[PDB]
């Protein structure tokens, strides 16, 4: 009659672990179509009805929302993948669920996960010590300023729809990242606007901010769209003169008081529309529609103003000008107050666009983007946020490590020959850990497209012929050498890849059993 | 067709004493007792358990797994009730009471299936518990002097951080020891007052950094910023706190008191009552040597204006609970009232700065040197949040076992890392064949039990129980040509992660465990395995 | 979070159900492209029948939960605000790629190697034209 569960699931046992390792194959399985810049993406789908396509493992793994508690550790670590570094989510994964499965035969051998764990551990610690000797400090080096920034660009912009026009995409994307203090480097300062239609050629770089122009409100034809030294007003309150939500209940006999009601209307706008005036700010920026007695008014005395403008896009214009938002238009300040070098309203893509340009207080800027289609645009620019990180993380980082499935290889070479001295159950562990780090440069030639049973295996024989250097060119199928080829990568997301990746494994196989609590 | 008979209740599933009611009440614990043979012990494994509430923790203790599961069946509910009982007496040794206890009844079915009576299983554990802590007593090898020293604390300290995070047994213990000698005042021959309660000492963490950039602050710190101009005192000795419950405003009436706005001339003469009130009952505040005021409520914008003027610091706490353990550093007591800061109710700290951790900046209070402290803070660092906060509860943990090495015989020790269970072999056999009767068969399989220890030391460690266990059976039995015995007590159940021919001793790396921890460890495993034992059968009604 | 109502196509079985999917929608209007082609009966939410065969009607009248032919939706979206005329032309033609796809999957070759080759028959007969 008694139960000691009273109906919440717990299993343990060699089978729970087992369990767990299928948990680790299944999200490793859907992130391995994601490794590398040639890789597939993938077609997710949110309970919130937002169709997602995207091959970075940190959006794709926030987006699965996995509730098993081995798979959902994967994810957490890949969102500490994404915080210490930001960049190699997928790999890490994949890298941490490959030790899960060379680990699937020892357990199957009788050999106990604690003593595994305890040979992954001295293996990194072998692993990071060699990656600190594959460090190369290079900074003035065989390199100057200019090329060091383009030719790391061209490579991650190579294979791709942009190949051809890299050229004038590497001279935006360098300037992009120049444009910043190479001191603190965000990819959030960078903006990014897509116009759809044009030239992919013809796209242009804006050193201030820019936005959508959601201005829908008749009144065209005046309001001049380019000024010089232009007076910023950030705004809150509605101007508009038939309001949006409220209203009042008046009761008058009189036709005169008919009219002078709806004046009284227009006269409790006008005061707060006449204060906007008396500012003298020549842009009316809210994120509260501006309606047409505003714009007319505005029209007058020659003042442009955009109503509806997203928060996003205001607090870059905070971060361009310096500016303030007032809620109202009374009590408006003069240093809320800002102004560019130049104020243009373009017609590029057959659609209105407002920007800011040559603001000497900007911390943040906006690249614009054109091309034929918006989905062509959308991968031009995902392209380039590849090459961000690349021309962002060689300023910040001056060690570097080569990539492209070099310094993979020497890794797993090294702890091979090192296994040889270690004798008993831990000399078959660090073989299965350098057998793990082979899925990494497999991967890469299967996602690409590539032979992963020849280009692997030469892979193998040219690496062990005394030169450490070895990758795989991503561009013509061969073996080759990533330094010349210039596939760099720090060498702290080697280390902190490493160290996650084994973290993750040792949580999830020091784990025997799941007890769930239903309610 | 088939009748029913020997259930005369209800509907009902009936359970007979002679289909071995009894065992399956064991077979019950044995599901239990394999969920803790992986807990303790350096080496063991860590659970996953998902709270009702949909939150996932990962951690080894298992006495937050009994918490989470829903016990019926009786002999297992006397397990976490004995749980309980180690749990609150002691900060440690929990896993100790659940496999031990379940050892004794696993032992006990050979007793069962051999056709000896319970009462007789259990006259011959309570002989064996007699004999056992009369050896416990001679078991115990050396003892601290209580010199609170460093070197000293971390003796202590060094056991306990293993079985709950490995491989930092050598930082945390560093930061802990610390943290303790502050709290810990060094006196002897006085055990009237009680010292070193549980909230001494409280544990602090944010992200970045690691283990080794964390530091240990001799007093608490609060989140909150220097909401006031002044960011944080002079070098001047001890300056006095003050604790205000009443917000910093206006004086008011401890009843009631709200005030009331009817016309614009009353808000002209609230602005300027407010102005002079504030300015007057501050002003006293800083003519009485107060230059820091710790306010639990809310602090008007006129209140920060005259403060700062003062040179006064403001805090403001808004928790309760951290202004409870705040009186038990400075002092100070709080005010309902406001304007009439007692010099009773009035506080000393030495130094009230704000610091940077982990890229926020936090207002500390602390001290040097004077007016002893009886809580401290300690601030973690980690780069991993999840890792970060399992620190904490092994951390608080080897609070609570710091705890008993107070008054009630806390300073005794004995060899651990499963040395003392191997002993107590040997000498519980020896009182076995010695003692005449059918008590023997029960004692004997008493000694036994204990063999349980080493064996899950050595699965947890991947070792083989073939090798291990029948080197360290016989690294205890020796033969010595005198009196006092020799040549080895200190061989233990190795935890090795880089093999050793042979075992290693316990002089080597000082881990041993309480005699405290111990004796009462026997007590409550005892008393468990005797209540299941007790129960021959269960009634239940229905709900 | 609520692991029912997941469904995960990966690997082999994937990309035959993508094609045989992207197929049974362009099937549908693949009589409809043409002066000759024919109409279809639409019924709106609220009960009125229209019949015409417009593409750019028929493929916004058509509610589908398929993500593969929600890409086929946007690929005449697109194409509506440049042309507009070319709303069942671009769907048959980028089946008719999808099922000559279809026929090199089973051959062996990569999808990547597909796309790659794809975009060399584009160059090269934008050239002829």
């Amino acid at each position: 009659i008694v139960v000691l569960k009273e109906g919440t699931d717990a299993s343990q046992g060699k089978g729970q672990i087992i369990s767990n390792i299928n948990a680790c194959v299944a999200v490793q399985e859907a992130l391995k179509p994601t490794l590398g810049p040639l890789g597939s993406d993938i077609l997710i789908v949110t309970s919130n009805q937002k169709t997602t396509i995207s091959n970075d493992g940190a959006t794709i793994l926030k987006l699965l929302d996995v509730v098993h508690p081995a798979a959902k550790t994967l994810v957490d670590i890949s969102r500490a993948q994404d915080a210490e570094v930001g960049d190699g989510t997928t790999s890490v994964t994949i890298l941490a669920g490959e030790l899960m499965k060379e680990a699937k035969p020892f357990l199957e051998e009788g050999i106990s996960s604690h003593l595994i764990m305890k040979g992954y551990r001295k293996a990194v610690s072998l692993a990071v010590e060699k990656i600190n000797e594959l460090a190369v400090d290079i900074t003035s080096e065989k390199s100057s300023g200019r090329e060091l920034l383009e030719r790391c660009a061209r490579t991650a912009m190579s294979s791709k729809l942009i190949h051809n026009n890299a050229d004038f995409f590497v001279k935006m994307c360098v300037d992009a990242v120049l444009s910043l203090d190479r001191n603190d480097l965000d990819d959030k300062l960078i903006g990014i606007k897509k116009i759809p239609g044009g030239a992919m050629e013809e796209s242009l770089f804006i050193n201030g901010v820019a936005f959508k122009k959601t201005f829908s409100y008749a009144g065209f034809e005046q309001q001049p769209k380019k000024f010089n030294n232009p007076k910023i007003l950030s705004l809150n309150v509605e101007l508009e003169l038939k309001a949006e939500k409220d209203n009042a209940e008046v009761r008058v006999e009189h036709v005169e008081d008919y009219q002078a009601i709806v004046d009284a209307e227009w006269q409790l706008i006008f005061e707060k529309l006449r204060q906007v005036e008396e500012t003298g700010a020549n842009i009316v920026l809210s994120k509260l529609p501006i309606g047409d007695l505003a714009t007319q008014f505005f029209a007058d005395r020659n003042i442009f103003c955009a109503g509806r403008v997203s928060a996003d896009d205001m607090n870059r214009v905070i971060q361009a000008v310096g500016g303030s938002i007032q809620s109202t238009t009374s009590d408006i300040k003069p240093e809320h107050l800002g102004t560019c070098a130049l104020f243009e309203e373009m017609q590029i893509g057959s659609e209105r666009y407002n920007l800011f340009q040559g603001c000497p207080q900007a911390k943040t800027c906006t690249l614009l983007l054109r091309g034929g289609a918006e989905q062509v645009i959308a991968e031009v620019e995902r392209s380039l946020h590849d090459a961000i990180m690349i021309v962002k993380r060689a300023l910040q980082n001056k060690l570097i490590v080569a990539g492209g499935g070099a310094t993979e290889m020497e890794v797993s070479k090294c702890l091979r020959d090192y296994s040889k001295t270690i004798a008993g159950k831990q000399q078959m562990i660090i073989n299965a850990f350098a057998k793990a780090l082979e899925v990494i440069p497999r991967q890469l030639c299967e996602n690409a497209g590539f032979d992963a049973i020849e280009i692997l295996n030469k892979l193998r024989l040219a690496h062990s012929k005394g030169e450490k250097w070895y990758g795989v060119v991503f561009e013509t199928e061969n073996i080759g050498d990533n330094f010349a080829k210039f596939v760099w990568e720090p060498a702290l997301v080697k280390i902190n890849a490493l160290n996650s990746a084994t973290e993750a494994t040792n949580l999830i196989l020091s784990v025997d059993e799941t007890i769930t609590n239903k309610g | 067709q088939n009748p029913n008979a020997g259930l005369f209740k209800q509907g009902y599933n009936s359970y007979s004493n002679a289909d071995g009611q009894i065992i399956k009440s064991i077979a019950a614990i044995r599901e239990l007792h394999q969920m803790c043979l992986t807990s303790m012990g350096p080496c063991g494994r860590n659970k996953i358990i998902v709270n009702h509430l949909g939150k996932i923790i990962i951690t080894n203790d298992a006495a937050t797994m009994l918490r989470e599961l829903d016990i019926v069946h009786p002999a297992v509910k006397v397990l976490v009730m004995a749980t309980e009982q180690q749990k609150i007496d002691m900060g440690d040794g929990t896993n100790l009471v659940m496999i031990l206890a379940g050892e004794l009844l696993n032992v006990s079915e050979k007793l069962i299936s051999m056709g000896l009576s319970a009462v007789e299983i259990i006259q011959g554990y309570n002989m064996a518990r007699k004999f056992t802590l009369k050896e416990l007593d001679e078991m115990v090898v050396g003892e601290i002097t209580d010199k609170n020293d460093k070197n000293e604390l971390l003796k202590m300290i060094k056991p306990v951080i293993s079985s709950k995070k490995y491989g930092s047994e050598d930082i945390l213990s560093e930061l802990v020891s610390e943290a303790v000698s502050h709290v810990l005042p060094v006196a002897q021959q006085a055990g009237e007052i009680p010292y070193f309660n549980v909230d001494s000492i409280r544990v602090v963490k944010i992200m970045g950094g690691s283990l080794s950039n964390s530091t240990v602050i001799k007093g608490m710190v609060f989140n909150r910023e220097p909401e006031g101009h002044v960011k944080s005192l002079s070098e001047d000795k001890k300056h006095k706190v003050a604790v205000f419950t009443c917000p910093l405003d206006i004086a008011n009436t401890e009843t009631k008191g709200t005030v009331l706005l009817h016309n614009a001339q009353e808000m002209l003469d609230f602005s300027k009552g407010e102005e002079k009130q504030i300015d007057a009952m501050m002003k006293e505040i800083a003519d009485m040597g107060v230059e820091c005021i710790v306010a639990g409520a809310g602090v008007g914008e006129l209140a920060l204006h005259y403060l700062n003027r003062y040179g006064i610091l403001v805090l403001k706490v808004p928790s309760k609970f951290e202004l409870r353990r705040l009186c038990r550093v400075c002092g100070a007591t709080p005010l309902p009232r406001l304007g009439a800061p007692t010099p009773e109710e009035l506080g000393l700290v030495e130094t009230v700065k704000t610091m940077e951790i982990g890229g926020d900046r936090v207002t500390v209070f602390k001290q040097e040197q004077g007016e002893i402290s009886r809580t401290s803070t300690i601030i973690l660092r980690g780069a991993t949040q999840n890792n970060l906060d399992d620190i904490e509860r092994a951390i608080d943990d080897g609070v609570a076992a710091v705890k008993g090495l107070m008054k009630p015989s806390g300073g005794k020790l004995l060899p651990g890392a499963g040395a003392t269970e191997i002993e107590l072999i040997s000498r519980i056999t020896k009182y076995g064949e010695r003692t005449p009767g059918l008590l023997q068969l029960a004692i004997k399989q008493f000694a036994v039990a204990f063999e349980v220890v080493p064996r899950t030391l050595a699965e947890t460690a991947g070792l083989d129980v073939n090798e291990v266990l029948p080197n360290l059976y016989a690294a205890h039995n020796v033969t010595e040509p005198g009196a006092v015995k020799t040549d080895h007590l200190y061989k233990g159940v190795d935890i090795d992660g880089e093999s050793d021919e042979g075992v290693k001793d316990i002089r080597e790396e000082n881990i041993y465990d309480m005699l405290a921890t111990k004796k009462f460890a026997i007590n409550v495993a005892t008393e468990a395995a005797t209540t299941v034992l007790s129960i021959d059968q269960i009634i239940m009604a229905k709900k | 979070k609520d692991q029912g109502n997941k469904k995960r196509q990966h690997g082999l079985e994937a990309k035959k159900s993508h094609i045989l999917a992207a197929r049974s929608v362009a099937s549908i209007i693949k009589t409809s492209l043409g002066p000759r082609g024919l109409d279809k009966i639409l019924i709106s939410p609220d009960g009125e029948i229209t019949i015409t065969n417009d593409g750019a009607t028929i493929l916004s009248q058509m509610e589908l939960d398929n993500e593969i032919a929600k890409l086929l939706v946007q690929l005449s979206k697109s194409q509506d605000d440049e042309i507009g005329d070319g709303t069942t032309g671009v769907v048959v033609l980028a089946s008719a790629l999808l099922d000559q796809a279809l026929e090199l999957i089973q051959k062996g070759i990569h999808p990547i190697k597909i796309a790659n080759g794809f975009d060399e028959a584009a160059k090269l007969a934008i050239s002829k034209l």
